[PDB]
This record gives C-alpha cells, structure tokens and sequence, in this order.
C-alpha cells in the first residue's frame, strides 16, 4: 500500500517515471537495504566518533589505516594493537572485497550458491537461510515487505540527503540536525543558500 | 481476554476459573485456588472471600491515609488532626496525638469492638444463616445475611444501591479493592522510604517527577529519620 | 551512573540481547528448551509449559521475561563488577 | 558380547594430541595474576629449569613449583580425562 505517495512494484506504476526493465523493482530494494545500511552506519557513526561519514572515508589509508583502532564508542579494546600499523589499509580492503565479493557473487550467481536447500537467485528476500528468526513466517510478511520498501525508499532519500548536505554545507549530517533542532528559523537549506553554500 | 491478563492463567488456572467469579480474569499463575488438593485456608472459597475483605480494608485505609492529610493541607481538618497516617498515633515513636483517651485505652477499645464485629462474620462465613437466629440485642433481623458470606445483603445494603447492575457493581468493587490494596501497599513503601505522606510523595512526583521518583530516592532513603 | 552511561547501556544490551535470545528459539525460554531433548544442537518445545498463557505471537511469557531479565542484570553485575575490584 | 574388550582403553592418537596441546597452550597464555602476565606454564617452566641446574638436590619444601606443578597437572589431567569422555561418549550414542 502507498496512501503516502507512488505505489509498490506489485501493483500500479509511476506517473513519475515508466517501470521499464522489471528488475529495476530487485535493483531498488537492494540500492534501500544498502542505503539504509549507510545512512544507519553515518548517523551512529557520527553520533559516537562524531566525525562525518564522507570524511570518514579517509578513515583508513595505505600509509595510515591504524587510526581506526579504538574508534568505536565503549569499545572494549581497540580494533588492532595501537601504533603498530599492522591493521593496514591493504589488509582491511582485501579481507572486505573478498567477503563482499563473495557475498555477491553467492547472491547473483556469478560463481556458486553454498547452499543447498532453494535460494533462488534473483529475489529480494528469499527468506529460508536469510530469515534466522522466523519473523516473516511469524506473520505480516507482506506487511513487513511494504514496510521494508518504505523503509528502503526513505533510507535512500535520506542518504541521498546526507550526500547533498555534505556538498553544501560540509559539517555532517547529526551536525546539519543539532543545528536545525537549535534553531530551526536561521538553519535551513535556504538560509545556507543565503551564506551561499560556501562557494558564494 | 487483555494484556496484563494472560500473565497469569494456564491450563491449571484455567481449568477452575470459569469467570462467573467477581472480577475473575484467570491471573492465578500459581496453583492456589485449585479446587482438588485444597484444605485449611488455601481452599478458593477463603482465598475469594479473603480477598475481597482484603480490597475493602484497603479501601478504607487508603482514604484514611489520604483524607486527613489532603484536609489538613487545605484546611478543612484542623492541621494537629491532619497528620499523615503513618505520624497519626500509629507509631508513637514516629508519632502520635492527644485524642480523649490513651492511644492503648483507644487500641484496647478498638480491639474489642473489632472482635465482637470480625467474629460474627467469621461465623457467618463458616454458618450462613446462624447470624440472625440468636438474639444479638435484638439485632438480628438485619444481620441475618444472604448465604454468601462476601455479601451480606442486610443492614450493610441499607441504601439498597447497585441493585440495577449488581453483577457490573461486584466487579467495580473487586477491582476497586485491588487497586486500593496496591495503593496501601505503595503507600506503605514510600513511606518506608522518602519518609513524608502519601500525598506529598504524590504531589513531588507531579512537580518534578524526574527528581521525586524511587531511583532518585534511593540515595534518600529516609529523608528525615525520627529515630 | 547515567542513562547512556557504560553501565546502564551494558544492562540493557545484555536483557535485549537475552530476551530476543530466547523469544526466537536461540536460548531456552519456558515454552522450548533442552527438558526431554535429544542431543546439544537441538531444543524442544514443552508441553508442560505449551500454552501457560501469553498474548505474544511466538508464546513468550511472563516467567520468560522474568527468567531473562534475571540472568541478564546476573550478566551485567558480572560485567560491571570487573574492574572493580580492587587488586 | 560378555567377554572382556582387550581395546577397553580405545586409545586414540588424536585423544591425546588435543588434550596434552589444548591444555598446554591455554596454560601458556598470559595471565594477568602472575607477574609479568607470565603464564602458569612460564612459571612452572622456569620453576623447572631453576630446579634442574640442581639436579639431585630437589626443589626446597617453601619453592613455588609445587605449587605450579599441582595448579597445571590438574588442568593437564581435567583435559586429558574429558576429552576421553566427550570423544568416546561423542563416538557412541551418549550425545547424538
Ligand atoms: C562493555 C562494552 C560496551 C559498551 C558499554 C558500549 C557502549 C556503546 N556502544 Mg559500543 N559499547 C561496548 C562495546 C563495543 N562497541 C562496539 C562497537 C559499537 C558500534 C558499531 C556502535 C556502538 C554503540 C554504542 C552505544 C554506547 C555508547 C552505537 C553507537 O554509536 O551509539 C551511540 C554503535 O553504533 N558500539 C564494539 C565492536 C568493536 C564493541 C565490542 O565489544
Ligand atoms: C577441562 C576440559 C574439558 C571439559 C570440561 C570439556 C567439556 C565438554 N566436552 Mg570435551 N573435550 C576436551 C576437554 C574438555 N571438554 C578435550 C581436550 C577434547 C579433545 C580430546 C574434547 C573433546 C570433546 C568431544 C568430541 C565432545 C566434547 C563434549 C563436551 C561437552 C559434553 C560433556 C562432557 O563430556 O564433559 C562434562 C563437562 C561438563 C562441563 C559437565 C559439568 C562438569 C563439572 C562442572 C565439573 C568439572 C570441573 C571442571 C572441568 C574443572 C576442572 C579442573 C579440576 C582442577 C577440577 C562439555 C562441554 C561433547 C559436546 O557435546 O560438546 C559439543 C562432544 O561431543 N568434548
Ligand atoms: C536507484 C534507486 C532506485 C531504483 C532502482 C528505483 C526503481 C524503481 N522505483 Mg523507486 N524510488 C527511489 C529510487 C529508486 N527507484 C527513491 C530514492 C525514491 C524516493 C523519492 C523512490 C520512490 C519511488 C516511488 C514513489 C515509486 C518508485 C517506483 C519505482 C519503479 C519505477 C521504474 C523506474 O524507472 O525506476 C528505475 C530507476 C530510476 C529511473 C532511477 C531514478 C533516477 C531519477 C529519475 C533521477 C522501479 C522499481 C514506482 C513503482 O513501484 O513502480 C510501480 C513508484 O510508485 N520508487
Ligand atoms: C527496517 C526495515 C525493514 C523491514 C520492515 C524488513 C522486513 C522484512 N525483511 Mg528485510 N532487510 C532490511 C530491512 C527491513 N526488512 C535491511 C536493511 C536489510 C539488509 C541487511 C534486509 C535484508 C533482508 C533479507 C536478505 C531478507 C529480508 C526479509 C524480510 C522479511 C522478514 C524479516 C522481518 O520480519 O524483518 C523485520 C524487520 C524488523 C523487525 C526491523 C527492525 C530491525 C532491527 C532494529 C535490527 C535488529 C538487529 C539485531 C541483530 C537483532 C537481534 C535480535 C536477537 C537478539 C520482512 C519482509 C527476509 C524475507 O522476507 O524472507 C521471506 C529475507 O530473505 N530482508
Ligand atoms: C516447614 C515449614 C512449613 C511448610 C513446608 C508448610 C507448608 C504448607 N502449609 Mg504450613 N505452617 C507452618 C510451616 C510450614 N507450612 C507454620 C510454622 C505455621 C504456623 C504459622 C503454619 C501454618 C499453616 C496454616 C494455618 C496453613 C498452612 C498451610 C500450608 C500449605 C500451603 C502453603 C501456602 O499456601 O502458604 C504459602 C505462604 C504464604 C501464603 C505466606 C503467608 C504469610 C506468612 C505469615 C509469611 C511468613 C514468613 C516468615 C519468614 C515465617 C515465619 C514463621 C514463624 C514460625 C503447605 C502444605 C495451609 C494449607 O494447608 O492449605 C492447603 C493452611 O491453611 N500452614
Ligand atoms: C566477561 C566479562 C568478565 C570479566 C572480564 C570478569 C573478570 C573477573 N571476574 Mg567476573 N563474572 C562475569 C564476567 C566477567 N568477569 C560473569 C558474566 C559472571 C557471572 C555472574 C561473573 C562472576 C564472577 C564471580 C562470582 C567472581 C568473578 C571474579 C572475577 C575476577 C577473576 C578472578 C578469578 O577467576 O581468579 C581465579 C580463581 C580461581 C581459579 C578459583 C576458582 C574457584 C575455586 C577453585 C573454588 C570453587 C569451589 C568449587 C570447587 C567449584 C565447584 C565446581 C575478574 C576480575 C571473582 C572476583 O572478582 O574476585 C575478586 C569472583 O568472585 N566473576
Ligand atoms: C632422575 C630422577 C631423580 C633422581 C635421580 C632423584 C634423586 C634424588 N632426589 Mg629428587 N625428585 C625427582 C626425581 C629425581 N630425584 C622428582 C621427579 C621430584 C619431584 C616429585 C623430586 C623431588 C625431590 C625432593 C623434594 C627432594 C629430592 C631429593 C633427592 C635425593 C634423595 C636424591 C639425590 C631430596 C634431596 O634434596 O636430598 C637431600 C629432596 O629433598 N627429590
Ligand atoms: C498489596 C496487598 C496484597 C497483594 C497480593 C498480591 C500482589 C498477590 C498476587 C497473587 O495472588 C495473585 C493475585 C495471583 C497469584 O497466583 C500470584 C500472586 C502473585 C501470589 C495487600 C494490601 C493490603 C492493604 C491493606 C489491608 C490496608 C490496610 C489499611 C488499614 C486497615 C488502615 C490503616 C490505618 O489505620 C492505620 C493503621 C493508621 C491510620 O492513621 C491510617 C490508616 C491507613 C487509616
Ligand atoms: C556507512 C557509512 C559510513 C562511513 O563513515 C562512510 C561510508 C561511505 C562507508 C558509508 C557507507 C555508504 C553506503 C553503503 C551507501 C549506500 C548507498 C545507496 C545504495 C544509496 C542509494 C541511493 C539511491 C538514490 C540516489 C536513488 C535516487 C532516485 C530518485 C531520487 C528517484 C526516485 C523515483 C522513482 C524511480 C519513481 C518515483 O515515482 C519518482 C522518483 C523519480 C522520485
Ligand atoms: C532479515 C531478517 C531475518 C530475521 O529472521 C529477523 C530479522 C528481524 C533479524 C531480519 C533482519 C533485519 C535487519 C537487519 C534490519 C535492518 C534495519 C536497519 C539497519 C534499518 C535502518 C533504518 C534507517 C532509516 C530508514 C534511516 C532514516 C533516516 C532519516 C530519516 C534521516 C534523517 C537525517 C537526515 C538525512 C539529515 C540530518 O542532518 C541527519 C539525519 C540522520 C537525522
Ligand atoms: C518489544 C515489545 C514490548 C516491549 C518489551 C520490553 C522492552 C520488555 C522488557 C522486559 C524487561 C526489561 C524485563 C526486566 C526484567 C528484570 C528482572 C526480572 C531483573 C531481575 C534481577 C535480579 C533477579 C537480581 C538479582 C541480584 C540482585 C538483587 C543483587 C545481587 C546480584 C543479582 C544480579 C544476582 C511491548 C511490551 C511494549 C509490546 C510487545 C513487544
């Protein structure tokens, strides 16, 4: 159901643009369960380090990737020993683009799936290895796919937010919502359009 | 059949509890008021009863805890009579007052009159019909009883009210009596700790809920200790 | 101590964590657990305790909130209490 | 059948292997206790070798390394006699 706005691919289309290929309906569910894994993981982020996600890119270098040890709120050892640089950039990049790539290619096809009951490639949410709690057989499966893709489409304009905020104000996006909670009069996009954005 | 409600019934509580009791919502989650193995004063006729004496004693000492010192705050009582329940000759450490007779004289008084009133209830608990048959001072006639020993359908209903819906009103005041016996019992407990009436507990909460509240009173447990 | 402090936040991750535990089948709850099971994998459900009243979708219980949070404030003094001592 | 089973003991290699090394490295972590974070195994190691340069004098009734030798044997045995008792009770039908 949407009473919001638009409509789920199931049923109906949008005004706004065509459906097209089908599998867009598969690329947008993904595209959300990622956005709403980054917009969470910028807004905890910045909410414990207090650095922005964008900067945070930097967080690890080849040259400096040790600086991450330790960066977590109450954690209760650093990541690696500190100083000693063995959490190197190229380490931690090869680790994750190996399990990554993995991952994709067990989810698409590319190369095998592991296991051996159904998960069919090609579905947003197959549910028989990938739903550990048995909350969608609990029930309001479908209910909870409405209000997963809402969830999805909300994460994605949200990030596409924090992306935007980052290239006109560059200070993050809990920073842009301190300020705006402050004093929602004068901290707004258009009183920032006033300063200029920085660039005028 | 609502939240806070399911808690406690099971098969066992189920098995007995049929709901045609007052204010019964099948929350037995232990196996008191099971009606095989029942004996002595575990048997649910007695727990029935016993709760709802219990209700009404609550009832009544809740707003006896709460009239004197409300009307004493405003004005209505005189304030060396509005004392708090618990400073009102309860406890003559803590506190007491200069009533006409000496708060032993008055316990003793008390005593005996509450004797000569728990004991013929007491018997028209276990001999329904016997409270009206001997000649009580010619009081008989009106404490007869009704066969329930919970209602006595006598004297006590001398209004004759809640006769329209008897079976809504015997709900009202089973729930009610619950309510007032956790109100005594709260009362008691942060008496026990903040040390001030209930109503000025009351009161602070509504003020500054987050600075009149029992994790905050933890580090003041007695307020100001009279002993 | 404070909401959002160490302790508080150790307490009330370990009851969460505790309690989803056991209300989706990961720990033994009330209406599952090893009583007349067969091997150390594999939980099962009791019919003693099946149906002993909730309103919750999975049968969690009060005992079951009762029994998690016990052994989770019992986890989280273990937690807290070290590197208290004294040494 | 009720003749006696001359492989009663169903000596297993690995048994052994698990237990003795599944002991020893655990006994050679660090410990915080010990000084240095030195592990019970470190001490009871250099317990032996100052004992061992005195080879017939043995170690004094007051030396730590009775101490040791008990607190570590003891672990030592617990592995050896429960990972007995898990593999052979796992091999059977005592578990699944
Ligand atoms: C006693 C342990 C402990 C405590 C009290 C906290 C406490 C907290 N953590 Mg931390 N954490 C702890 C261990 C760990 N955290 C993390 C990683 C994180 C993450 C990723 C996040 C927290 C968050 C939070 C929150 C709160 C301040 C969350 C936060 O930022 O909320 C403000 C959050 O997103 N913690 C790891 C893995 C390295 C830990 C390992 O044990
Ligand atoms: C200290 C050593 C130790 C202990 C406690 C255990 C414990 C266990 N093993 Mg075993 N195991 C060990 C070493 C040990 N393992 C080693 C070295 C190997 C390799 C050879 C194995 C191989 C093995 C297999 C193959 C299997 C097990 C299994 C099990 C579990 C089933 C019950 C059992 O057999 O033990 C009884 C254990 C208890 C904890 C019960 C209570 C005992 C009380 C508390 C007294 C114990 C005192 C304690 C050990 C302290 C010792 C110090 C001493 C000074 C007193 C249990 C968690 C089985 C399982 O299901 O695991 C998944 C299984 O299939 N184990
Ligand atoms: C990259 C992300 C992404 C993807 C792959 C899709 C894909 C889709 N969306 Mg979703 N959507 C997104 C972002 C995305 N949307 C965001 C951020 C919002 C929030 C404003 C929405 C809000 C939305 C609504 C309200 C509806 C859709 C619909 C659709 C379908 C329309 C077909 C189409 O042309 O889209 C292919 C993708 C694009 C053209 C990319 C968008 C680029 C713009 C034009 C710039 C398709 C399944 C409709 C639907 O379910 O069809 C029945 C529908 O009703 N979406
Ligand atoms: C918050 C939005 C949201 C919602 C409503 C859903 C809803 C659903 N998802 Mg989707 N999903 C989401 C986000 C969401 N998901 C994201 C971000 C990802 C990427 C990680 C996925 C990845 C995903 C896959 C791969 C699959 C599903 C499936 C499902 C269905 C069953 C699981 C369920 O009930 O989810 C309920 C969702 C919630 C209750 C949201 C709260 C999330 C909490 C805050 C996080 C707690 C995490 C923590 C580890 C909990 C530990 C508890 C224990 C102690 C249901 C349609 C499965 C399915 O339909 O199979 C048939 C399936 O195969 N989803
Ligand atoms: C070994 C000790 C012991 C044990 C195992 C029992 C066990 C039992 N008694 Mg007995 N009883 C005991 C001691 C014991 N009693 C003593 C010392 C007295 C004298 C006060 C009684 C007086 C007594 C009566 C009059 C009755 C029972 C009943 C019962 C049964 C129901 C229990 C129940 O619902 O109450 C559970 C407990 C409560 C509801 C709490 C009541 C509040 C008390 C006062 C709390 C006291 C706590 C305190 C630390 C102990 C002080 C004791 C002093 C000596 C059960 C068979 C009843 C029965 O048979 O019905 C089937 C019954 O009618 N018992
Ligand atoms: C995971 C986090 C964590 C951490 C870092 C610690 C760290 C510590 N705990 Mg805590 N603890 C935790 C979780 C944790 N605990 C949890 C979840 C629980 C459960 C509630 C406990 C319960 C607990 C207790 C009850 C005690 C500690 C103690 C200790 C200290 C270790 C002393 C020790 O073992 O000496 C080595 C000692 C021995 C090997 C002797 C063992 C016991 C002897 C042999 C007698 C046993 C009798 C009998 C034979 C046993 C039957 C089998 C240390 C500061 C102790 C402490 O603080 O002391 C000051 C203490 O008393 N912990
Ligand atoms: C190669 C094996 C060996 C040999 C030849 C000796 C020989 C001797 N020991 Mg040693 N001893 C040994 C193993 C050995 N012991 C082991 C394994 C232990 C540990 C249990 C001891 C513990 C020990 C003590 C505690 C003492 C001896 C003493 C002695 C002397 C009596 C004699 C020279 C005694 C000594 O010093 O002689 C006066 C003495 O007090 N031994
Ligand atoms: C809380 C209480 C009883 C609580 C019982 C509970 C929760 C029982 C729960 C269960 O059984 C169920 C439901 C289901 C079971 O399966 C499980 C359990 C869990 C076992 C009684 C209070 C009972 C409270 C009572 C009786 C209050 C009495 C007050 C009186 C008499 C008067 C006092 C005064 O006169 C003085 C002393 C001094 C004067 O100045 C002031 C006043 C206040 C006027
Ligand atoms: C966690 C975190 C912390 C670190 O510190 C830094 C870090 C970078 C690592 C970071 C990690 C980041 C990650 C993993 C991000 C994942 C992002 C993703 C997948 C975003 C998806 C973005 C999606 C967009 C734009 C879609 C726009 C589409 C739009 C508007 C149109 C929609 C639409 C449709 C089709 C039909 C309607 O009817 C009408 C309209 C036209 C409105
Ligand atoms: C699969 C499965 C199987 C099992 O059986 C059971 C199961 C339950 C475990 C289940 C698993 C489920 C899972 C893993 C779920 C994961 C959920 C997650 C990570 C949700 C995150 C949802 C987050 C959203 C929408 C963000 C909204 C963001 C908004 C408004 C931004 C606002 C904003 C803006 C842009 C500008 C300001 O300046 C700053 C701020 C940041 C305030
Ligand atoms: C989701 C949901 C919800 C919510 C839920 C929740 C949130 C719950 C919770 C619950 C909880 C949260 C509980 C808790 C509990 C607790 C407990 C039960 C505790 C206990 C404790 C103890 C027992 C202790 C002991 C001790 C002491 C005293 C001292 C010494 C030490 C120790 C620790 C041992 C609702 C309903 C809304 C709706 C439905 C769904």
């Amino acid at each position: 159901i949407y009473p919001e706005f638009g409509t789920y691919p199931g049923g109906g289309e949008s005004p706004i643009i065509p459906f097209g290929s089908e599998k867009n309906a598969e690329r947008e569910v993904i595209h959300g369960r990622w956005a709403m894994l980054g917009v969470t993981g910028a807004w905890a982020a910045e909410n414990g380090t207090g650095i922005p996600w964008f900067t945070a890119g930097t967080l690890c270098t080849p040259d400096d990737c040790t600086a991450v040890a330790d960066k977590f709120p109450g954690a209760v050892a650093p990541l690696a020993p500190e100083g000693s640089g063995y959490p190197s950039f190229w380490n931690v990049l090869i680790i994750e683009i190996v399990l990554v790539g993995a991952a994709e290619a067990y989810r698409t096809g590319i190369s095998d799936s592991p296991f051996d009951d159904g998960l069919t490639v090609g579905d947003v949410n197959p549910g028989g290895r990938f739903d550990p709690l048995g909350l969608a057989e609990s029930g309001d499966l479908e209910e909870l796919k409405i209000k997963e893709l809402k969830h999805c489409r909300l994460s994605m304009f949200a990030w596409l937010g924090c992306i935007f905020q980052a290239l006109a104000t560059q200070e993050g996006p809990i920073a842009n919502w301190q300020s705006h909670v402050a004093d929602p009069v004068h901290s707004n996009v258009l009183t920032n359009a006033a300063k200029g954005f920085g660039f005028y | 059949l609502a939240p806070l409600y399911v808690l406690g019934n099971s098969e066992q509580s189920l098995s007995y509890l049929d709901g045609s009791l007052p204010g019964d919502y099948g929350f037995d989650p232990l196996g008191l008021s099971d009606p095989e193995g029942a004996g002595g004063f575990v048997n649910p006729k007695w727990l029935a009863y016993s709760e709802l004496i219990h209700g009404r004693w609550a009832m009544l000492g809740v707003a006896g805890m709460v009239a004197p010192e409300v009307l004493g705050g405003m004005g209505i009582i005189p304030q060396e009579t509005g004392l708090v329940w618990f400073k009102a000759g309860m406890i003559p450490a803590q506190g007491t007052y200069d009533y006409w007779a000496s708060p032993f004289t008055i316990f003793w008084i008390n005593a005996f009159l509450m004797n000569i009133a728990e004991l013929r209830r007491a018997q028209d608990y276990w001999n329904p019909g016997s409270m009206g048959k001997q000649d009580f001072a010619g009081l008989e006639k009106m404490l007869g009883g009704s066969g329930d020993p919970a209602y006595p359908g006598g004297f006590f209903n001398f209004m004759k009210q809640g006769e329209k819906d008897m079976a809504a009103m015997k709900t009202k005041e089973i729930k009610n009596g619950r309510l007032a016996m956790m109100a005594c019992f709260g009362c008691g407990a942060q008496a026990c700790m903040t040390g001030e009436g209930p109503v000025k507990n009351l009161v602070d909460h509504v003020i500054d809920p987050f600075g009149h509240n029992l994790l905050v009173n933890f580090s003041q447990i007695g307020g100001v200790s009279p002993f | 101590w404070s909401i959002g402090s160490t302790e508080n936040m150790i307490v009330c991750f370990n009851t969460t964590a505790i309690l989803g535990a056991m209300r989706f089948g990961l720990m033994p709850s009330v209406k599952k657990n090893f009583n007349g099971a067969s091997s150390h994998t594999a939980m099962v459900e009791q019919a003693n305790a099946k149906t002993i009243g909730s309103r919750d979708p999975s049968g969690f219980t009060a005992v079951d909130v009762l029994a998690g949070g016990s052994l989770a404030t019992i986890i989280s003094a273990g937690e807290i209490l070290a590197g208290q001592v004294p040494y | 059948d009720l003749k006696f089973d001359d492989d009663w003991k169903k000596s297993n290699v690995a048994v052994h292997l698990a237990s003795l090394f599944g002991w020893v490295i655990p006994s050679a972590s660090p410990c915080p206790a010990f000084p240095d974070n030195a592990s019970l195994f470190k001490v009871f190691s250099d317990r032996i070798s100052e004992n061992l340069a005195h080879f017939p004098t043995g170690p004094s009734a007051d030396d730590p390394i009775w101490l040791y030798m008990l607190t570590w044997h003891m672990g030592l045995f617990a592995c050896m006699m429960f990972g007995q008792i898990g593999v052979q009770a796992r091999k059977q039908g005592y578990f699944g």
